[PDB]
């Protein structure tokens, strides 16, 4: 978040936690209530076969 | 007595547009980056519906 000076005065973490997806899922620094889908679940593979 | 038949909603569909074209490819993910909001828009113009 940059202000009226250009100076970078706050920031949010994408992969921090499931609010700060949503908050740059929504390019906000604040979110409304509401359900908001942010991302994709995959589970990985664990061998090579 | 007579019976008038309405359709009220879709089938609440949603397609993950990276998955559809880039699926668990890193490769075709950055490619498809250089279209910037295009594959975003279409994710949520689905969820609109
Ligand atoms: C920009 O700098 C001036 C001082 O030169 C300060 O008074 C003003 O509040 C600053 N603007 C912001 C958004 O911090």
């Amino acid at each position: 978040k940059y202000n009226e000076n250009g100076t970078i005065t706050d920031a949010v973490d994408c992969a921090l936690d499931p609010l700060s997806e949503t908050k740059c899922t929504l390019k906000s620094f604040t979110v409304e209530k509401g359900i908001y889908q942010t991302s994709n679940f995959r589970v990985q593979p664990t061998e090579s076969i | 007595v007579t019976t008038e038949i309405l359709p009220v909603s879709m089938t609440k569909t949603s397609v993950d547009c990276t998955m559809y074209i880039c699926g668990d490819s890193t490769e075709c993910s950055n490619l498809l980056l250089q279209y910037g909001s295009f594959c975003t828009q279409l994710n949520r113009a689905l969820t609109g519906i």
